[PDB]
């Protein structure tokens, strides 16, 4: 109750540092957003696999996202790289982590459990153990709180989107996991209800509605091009009764903003 | 690494044994938490470190250093002279003053409530797991099973916190953890603080659960709602009326007990926090007392 605005403003200080660089990419000599896109995918399934939480797939991948942005990585590696992130994430968020034994066994045996680990130890080293990181996730959860009353259509709508936006590189760097998930959050709420992003969050957040505009459009359009994106694992997730089926849901053609 | 002499041992806790050390080139006095080197980087360690750089405050304990090496992985943190839960024994006969219980609470209080302000929850807050100095502070200690909630936690099936201190809600099988079930615990260490014995020493899990029953009176939907739908309430729970607290904490003045049934609210929505605490006309004329420390 008394430490949620303090908790807000604390977490909107903290993705600011545990931010990665905007157009690291192009610093990569071997990889490309496409190859990332890949492995974030095959992260989603690896989470359902696992029935691990969302909020895991969340922090791997910006521990996936930080550590590349200050080591070269050959293609080859990328995976060790995406596999050491989850363990880890795995370790801080889930309540009884996967064994490595099994990770080891889900990259098809690529990479041996000695490998996965001194890899680990890389991650870590890299991150400096800062592995608090604050999410898409985190932020939605907390935005939720807000719903005048709360629905499980709109929340599983707006998870769905901020997982989306995980997948591709470009243009979701651009912007903080705080503004993805007012995007998020109100594309969801116009879809189910009709609403818009409350005037009690606008006051919380700062963020105008206005101001939402520029990571809103990105958004809308990964929703309406998401039956057609080349991957597929968060729509196969999602159209799930436990999720709602929200990945089912027609897009609204235009946000009229 | 080669810097540090260990010293001496000074107990084993959650993540391992943990060393008194001294810096051999700076002089100043640690205490080391050491870590064997393979199923990785244990859950605990990775949690304790993350949260830890995070929350500097003087009423919380340094995480000082990280050592990364090949096979053993060292924390270093501050030095602090013993626990709560030592100088509560060596008290026994004597007792620990009251301006020294108040000044301790408080003190708790603003860790507790920088903890919770920053999205952490600790989670196994009890008098070994307390830290003192011979100039009166006192911080929290062991983050081991600490957890960060900017998601809220789902609660573990065989739990891990202490018996004896553990909220009711947890008992009671509810989902998700809570801020409030930190301030449960001080609130049973404040009394034990003050009774010189503890508030509830349960056997079992329904043993601490009745004991819990016997002193505030079983929980209805009056009080608390929505208690018989929880997974672990049973409809053949006995009754039992709660009782003058003026016979359960006897040397507590009407504010001290004003805040101890507070503390110890059924329902976790309506528990005090530790911020609003902090606040209570309990605190209006806290100093900062000294502990005497035996050995
Ligand atoms: C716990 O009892 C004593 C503590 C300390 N000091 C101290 N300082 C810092 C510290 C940290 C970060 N973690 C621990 C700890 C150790 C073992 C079990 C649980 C926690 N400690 N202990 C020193 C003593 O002797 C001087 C004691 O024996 C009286």
């Amino acid at each position: 109750p008394d430490y949620h605005e303090d908790i807000h403003t604390y977490l909107r200080e903290m993705e600011v540092k545990c931010k990665p660089k905007v157009g690291y990419m192009k610093k990569q000599p071997d990889i490309t957003n496409s190859m990332r896109a890949i492995l974030v995918d095959w992260l989603v399934e690896v989470g359902e696999e696992y029935k691990l939480q969302n909020e895991t797939l969340h922090l791997a991948v910006n521990y996936i996202d930080r550590f590349l942005s200050s080591m070269s990585v050959l293609r080859g590696k990328l995976q060790l790289v995406g596999t050491a992130a989850m363990l880890l994430a795995s370790k801080f968020e889930e309540i009884y982590p996967p064994e490595v034994a099994e990770f080891v066994y889900i990259t098809d045996d690529t990479y041996t459990k000695k490998q996965v680990l001194r890899m680990e130890h890389l991650v870590l080293k890299v991150l400096t153990f800062d592995l608090a990181a604050p999410t898409v996730n985190q932020f939605l959860t907390q935005y939720f709180l807000h719903q005048q009353p709360a629905n499980c259509k709109v929340e599983s709508l707006a998870m769905f989107l901020g997982e989306l936006s995980l997948i591709d590189a470009d243009p979701y760097l651009k912007y903080l996991p705080s503004v993805i998930a007012g995007a998020a959050f109100h594309l969801a709420l116009y879809t189910v209800t009709g609403q818009s992003w409350p005037e009690s969050l606008i006051r919380k957040t700062g963020y105008t509605l206005e101001s939402l505009k520029p990571c809103l459009m990105d958004l809308h359009q990964t929703y309406l091009k998401a039956p057609q994106h080349a991957q597929q694992s968060i729509r196969e997730k999602y159209k799930n009764s436990k999720y709602h089926g929200v990945s089912l849901l027609n897009p609204p053609e235009t946000l009229n903003l | 690494m080669e810097n540090f002499q260990k010293v001496e041992k000074i107990g084993e806790g959650t993540y391992g044994v943990v060393y008194k050390a001294r810096n051999k080139l700076t002089g100043e006095v640690v205490a080391l938490k050491k870590i064997r080197l393979t199923e990785g980087v244990p859950s605990t360690a990775i949690r304790e470190i993350s949260l830890l750089k995070e929350l500097n405050h003087p009423n919380i304990v340094k995480l000082l250093d990280v050592i990364h090496t090949e096979n053993k992985l060292y924390l270093v943190f501050e030095f602090l002279h013993q626990d709560l839960k030592k100088f509560m024994d060596a008290s026994a006969l004597t007792g620990i003053p009251l301006p020294l219980i108040k000044s301790y609470l408080f003190q708790l209080l603003q860790g507790l409530a920088f903890c919770h302000s920053h999205r952490v929850l600790h989670r196994d807050l009890k008098p070994q797991n307390l830290l003192i100095n011979t100039e009166g502070a006192i911080k929290l200690a062991d983050f081991g099973l600490a957890r960060a909630f900017g998601v809220p936690v789902r609660t573990y099936t065989h739990e891990v916190v202490t018996l004896w201190y553990r909220a009711p809600e947890i008992l009671l099988g509810c989902k998700y953890y809570s801020t409030a079930v930190d301030i449960w615990s001080l609130g049973c260490i404040f009394a034990e603080m003050v009774t010189r014995r503890a508030l509830f020493p349960g056997d079992s899990e329904i043993d601490q659960l009745f004991r819990i029953f016997r002193t505030l009176g079983t929980p209805d939907e009056v009080v608390w709602p929505g208690v018989t739908s929880m997974p672990d309430y049973k409809p053949s729970f006995p009754k039992w009326a709660r009782q003058d607290f003026s016979k359960v904490v006897p040397p507590l003045d009407e504010d001290g007990r004003s805040l101890l049934s507070q503390m110890l609210h059924y329902d976790p929505n309506k528990r005090i926090s530790a911020k609003a605490a902090l606040a209570h006309p309990f605190f209006q004329d806290v100093t900062k007392p000294v502990p005497h420390l035996r050995l």
